[PDB]
């Protein structure tokens, strides 16, 4: 549902990590009184079925027009033309829907500051931050990584409203294996599944 | 020979490092002290804008 | 332009609904709510 990478600035100093990812929790808490209805699926559902009508009444007003058009133009070399446009219609009508989904089912938070991608990475399934059961860690056994890989987690839960008493469970898949330099993310993206 | 000017201190400060990382409407501004571009606590998780976008 | 109408008539049918809704819900702590949804509307209408 979410994947990302992050960094302070120019290739400036390699061997030290930092905040970079915390931006996966960017959201504007400036005013949280009036709820953002976009998180309530139902709201997102109505908008959809709504446009579906629009996507539905649209074709009929379009296919009807192939009648006055698709045989007034040519000879009866007709259904080779209809099929050329009708098909397109039935197709355009499709894509003109699956755009509505991503406005209302998947990509309904990109264009909203007051919902970080992570809530929206999960709210899309009716989930909540409070269900991020776990966190697999780079877990390198360095003084800092384990120290800074763990602070951040705090904030991004200190910032998204993780219920006090809903910690996330440090998995460290590296005590077994080691540090596969560039392989890690899989070893720990395999475990996850 | 001054095209390249090594940044020695970023716009954000270590105190504000993460107060921006997911407050996505943190626009840096002019620092009349320096003329440089550095963030201010006056515009960070400022729900003034955190919804305006 | 066709859908624009659709995108256009859509808000009015939506902003009108904040009337029967956004002040029937709360106290008159209202435009802080409107601004919270109206803004969204004007925004959703944009992205839509």
């Amino acid at each position: 549902a979410m994947a990302a990478t992050a960094t302070d600035k120019i290739g400036r100093s390699v061997p030290a990590p930092g905040k970079g990812i915390l931006t996966t929790a960017r959201e504007h808490h400036s005013s949280v009184k009036y709820a953002s209805p976009n998180l309530n699926m139902k709201y997102r559902k109505r908008q959809l079925v709504t446009r579906e009508a629009q996507i539905k009444d649209w074709v009929e007003n379009e296919l009807e027009a192939l009648k006055l058009e698709a045989e007034e133009i040519p000879s009866e070399d007709q259904n080779e033309f209809l099929l050329e446009r009708t098909r397109e219609i039935h197709n355009e009508a499709e894509s003109q829907l699956r755009a509505a989904q991503q406005q209302w089912g998947n990509d309904f938070y990109k264009r909203d500051p007051r919902i970080a991608p992570l809530r929206g990475a999960l709210a899309t399934y009716g989930l909540t931050i409070d269900d991020l059961g776990v966190a697999s860690f780079h877990g390198t056994s360095t003084k800092a990584n384990d120290k800074n890989e763990s602070a951040t987690i705090n904030e991004m839960m200190k910032h998204l409203g993780r219920s006090e008493g809903n910690p996330v469970i440090g998995v460290f898949q590296k005590f077994l294996t080691g540090h596969p330099k560039g392989a890690a993310g899989a070893w720990m993206m395999n475990g996850a599944l | 020979n001054k095209l390249f000017v090594s940044k020695e201190h970023a716009p954000y400060t270590d105190e504000l490092e993460e107060d921006v990382y997911l407050d996505p409407l943190a626009r840096v501004s002019k620092d009349k002290k320096s003329g440089s571009l550095t963030f201010n606590s006056k515009n960070i998780q400022s729900k003034d804008s955190y919804i305006n976008a």
